[PDB]
RNA sequence: CUGUUGCUUAUAGACGAUGGCAUCAGAAAUCGGUGUUGUAAGCCUCUCGGGUAUUGAAUG
RNA sequence: GUCAUCUAAUUAGUGACGCGCAUGAAUGGAUCACCGUGAUUCCCACUGUCCCUAUCUGCAAUCUAGUGAAACCACAGUCAA
RNA sequence: UGAAACUGUCCUUAGUGCAGAUCUUGGUGGUAGUAGCAAAUACUAAGAAGAGGAAAAAAACAUCUUAGAACUGAAGAGGAGAAAGGUUCCUAAACAACAUUACUUGGAUUAGGGUGAAUCGAUCCUAAAUUACAGAUGGAAAUCCUUAAGAAAAGGAUUGAAAGGGAAUAAGAUUAAUAGUUCUUAAUCAAGAGAAAUGGUAACAUAUCAUGAACUUUAAAAUGGAGUGUGAAAAUCUACGGAAGAGUUCUCUUUUCUUCUUAACAAAAGUAAAUUCCACUGAAAUGAAUCAAUCAGAGAAGUGGAAUUUAUUGGCUUUGUAAGAAAUUCAAUGAAUUGUGGUAUUUUUGCAGUCUUCAUAAAAAUUAAAGGGAAUCUUUUGCUCGUACUAAUAACCGCAACAGGUCUCCAAGAAGCAAAAUCUUUAGUUAAAUAGAAUAACGCAGGUAAGGGAAGUCGGCAACAUAGCUCUGUAAGUUAGCAAGAAAGAGUAGCUCUGGUGAUCGAAUCAGAACUUUAAAGGUUAGGGG
RNA sequence: GAUUCACGCAGUGUUAACGUGCAAAUUACUUGUCAUAUUUGAGUAUAGGGGCGAAAGACUCAUCGAACUAUCUAGUAGCUGG
């Protein structure tokens, strides 16, 4: 007898598909009565279809991998494949720089540190691409301070 | 896989009488495995036991 | 590949059957039938086409009236 | 297409029903010659052309 | 007597053919010799180790 | 075509010469940067293209079971004169 | 042999004699049991059913289940549609023919069954265009005109889109097969029935409220592309805390894996981003700000407000629906659970300004508002048609189960600049013009090779070769833009560390230093140069 | 109307395969191209001394230096065959 019918239909009673279908490969004559989706949901009751667990797959060699290029294991020259704006685009880096340095400017205008005249010289020395990172913006600013105060 | 299949097999085949016509016999090959296949001849083996 | 594969877009019908002659002879995009001359009242008949004359003409068909009358 | 007039579809339907063959009491009349229907057609050998 | 057949047969070979043996036959593992690679797995040392080795290699 | 150059060797290439069978100015003449699945010549590098072939794999071809066409066909099918 | 018509002689009559016409039609040979049934990586074991694996190996055996081993690799050999087909859909019986062997299989034979809508479409509107009455034209057939010619149509007729516009439905379950269509629950829409208001300075706001005719106007439906930034959701990845199940386990692994969900339509605890306006004040010592810009006395910044957009109400969390569903478990129908985060990547969906055009990138149905001031909660109904199936290495077009062709939707992990090549998960499949033995020549496809290195050849044809990334360096010529990745040179692995780049814990990126080795892009991918 | 890779598409070479083929034009590798003079569906418009053509006498249903189909038509043949 053939049980196509019955792979078909557990397959939907199931919502797997046919790769998981187990229908008992010795109670053959009692899953051939099973014509219909009521009878299917008996004999899956009944433990006579049972529905396959996934295919196993692991993510433990990816977390080691990712681990190991924290502390930099597998980033050197040999391991690159794609240029220097590629992997760390050249624009982004620029777009982070003005949000962190104008949003240091406007803490000490606020905060009453600079009033907005050396404020207004500070927003377009940033702009012209004047300091590195935030250190160097500091330090200009006091040094500037101090220079005023004298 | 289908490529690859060990160099040395040690298999044990037993011939028995066919359940259905008494006449006949047929041989069922098993798969014994082992440790090492360093002095293994072919040998009879014989439960003789109750 | 002006001949087996120029064939593989071939899914739009010229013609569909005729109301009035029943052949899949009406033209869409013209409006008209290429068997029957549809719109046209007076059925496209042609003295070149003989056979046609003789596929589709007075007694071909059912002649549900004109039998009973001429008996008559 | 699934999407089709309601006159076309009854005319689908005719073609249906006239794919059929001859009746077995149809057969056993006396001085029948018709055995088969010679007008008969499949989806995969002939296409109906409407 | 010859042929078939068997040794999934070779000193032979597309198939035939040809050559050998056919119960003191043949086949098989195992062991030894002989080679290749380079020092196995568990705990630099075990370690000239481990693995392979007729399949068209040679003994028993 | 003649003279140079390219090679050991040049009916090929390039640079000159020009009474040019029969070049020539929107029949457009000359010029050429960049570009070209365009044409041509030479270098370097590389290699079975070659000296000169050897060898490895898969699928066929060989044989067998099942299945099974076509082209062609006067009759046919050894040579010398 | 055959079983019902026929013959001889004389005249008359002719569709009157075949070896040829590449003659016409039909039938049949040799070739010949020959060429072939060789693209698409691939099958094996046990069992069942069946007449159909027998046997001195006749070395191969179709269908179904299970186990193993595998392929397509999520721009798929996955899940669905448009056209086209037309019952090929589902089931049962049955296998004569058909699918280049066979078939118990089938898109094949026979007989039954199957397509359910107020909310999806057609129907409705118009686009390019198309066609009428009257009129104009023509010998005629007929052509022209489409609002101009008209006693026709307040203004102009018909048709034209299952991708354009458009009133309104979702979740779960269910069938051998249909399901935004059936059932349960919960909604929505349309058409019906039962002297005319307030608040705020303002922008503007009030579960119908709070009248609003003719006429007119405005807005919507309804409008290119590029590129940048960014809000939200989903998927993927990940942090914290677990609950339940499964995998490995004599070697370790507080371990690896799986589930932890929720609709339409509404609500309004809490809380966003962007833009545009309003009130106060009036900016020069000019300020404000963006990745970029851009803006300001026809009024900036600041403070306080209003509105709209963000895949239904109002964007997100949350709430009703609603856990009673569903998912994952356990017991033999009954019980358990169903937190909180992320300055990560991609897709989707909006938004904001920038750029570009000798290109400026539809209309109508239909809807709302305004100006004007004429007049004085419950319940009913919702018609017609399509709806099955394939949508393709077998349902379509090519004579066919043809390696050809044919418009779209959704879209996991690794690795990488990459939706590249390669491998895997969910799903699908192991069959897709037959195989077994042998391992000749000659082939087709893929390779390698001593020494030499184009001497081969019409010709470096074919093949080899170069190839990613970083640093140094880069000539003549030139339309000054390029040539340019010119050319040329050095570096690159593994392990253990350090430093730089932020916010009030986190991102992969860059630089440097020890030590070790078979001295490192090269498995795949990947310029030869002058 | 810059340079490239990918999904796709084409057709430079092998003058490779096949050439009674998978195919009355396809397959493999190499190569080229791969969004604005781009690609593509459906609707629609243009018809045979005509259409359409970034122009090859190209394309107009395997038919094009004048389509297909039917009639005149059993066209005529000093030429070939019987």
């Amino acid at each position: 007898v053939s049980l196509k019918l019955q792979k078909r239909l557990a397959a939907s009673v199931l919502k797997c598909g046919n790769r998981k279908v187990w229908l008992d490969p010795n109670e053959t004559p009692e899953i051939s009565l099973a014509n219909s989706r009521k009878a299917i949901r008996k004999l899956i009751k009944d433990r006579l279809i049972i529905k396959k667990p996934a295919a196993m797959h692991s993510r433990a060699r990816v977390v080691e991998r990712k681990q190991a290029k924290i502390l930099g294991r597998h980033t050197g020259h040999g391991k690159r494949k794609g240029t220097k704006n590629a992997r760390t685009p050249q624009k982004t880096l620029w777009i982070i720089r003005m949000r962190v340095l104008r949003r240091l400017l406007l803490k000490y205008r606020t905060t009453g540190k600079i009033d907005k005249h050396m404020y207004h010289d500070f927003y377009l020395k940033v702009k012209g691409n004047q300091y590195k990172n935030k250190k160097a913006l500091m330090e200009s600013i006091f040094k500037a301070l101090e220079e005023k105060k004298l | 896989g289908i490529r690859s299949v060990a160099d040395r097999i040690r298999v044990r085949m037993a011939r028995l009488p066919i359940e259905g016509e008494e006449g006949k016999f047929y041989t069922l090959v098993s798969y014994v495995p082992v440790a090492s296949f360093k002095g293994l001849v072919t040998k009879t083996v014989e439960e003789a036991e109750n | 590949t002006k001949g087996t594969s120029c064939r593989g877009t071939r899914h739009n019908k010229t013609h569909i059957l005729c109301k009035r002659c029943g052949k899949r002879s009406w033209h869409l995009q013209k409006q008209r039938c290429a068997s029957c001359g549809y719109p046209d009242a007076k059925m496209r008949q042609y003295a070149w086409g003989y056979k046609a004359l003789r596929r589709r003409t007075q007694g071909t068909g059912r002649m549900r009236h004109l039998k009973i009358a001429l008996k008559r | 297409t699934g999407h089709k007039g309601f006159s076309y579809k009854l005319k689908l339907g005719k073609k249906i029903h006239q794919n059929r063959g001859v009746p077995q009491w149809f057969r056993m009349k006396t001085g029948n010659t018709i055995n088969y229907n010679f007008k008969r057609r499949h989806w995969n050998r002939r296409k109906m052309g409407m």
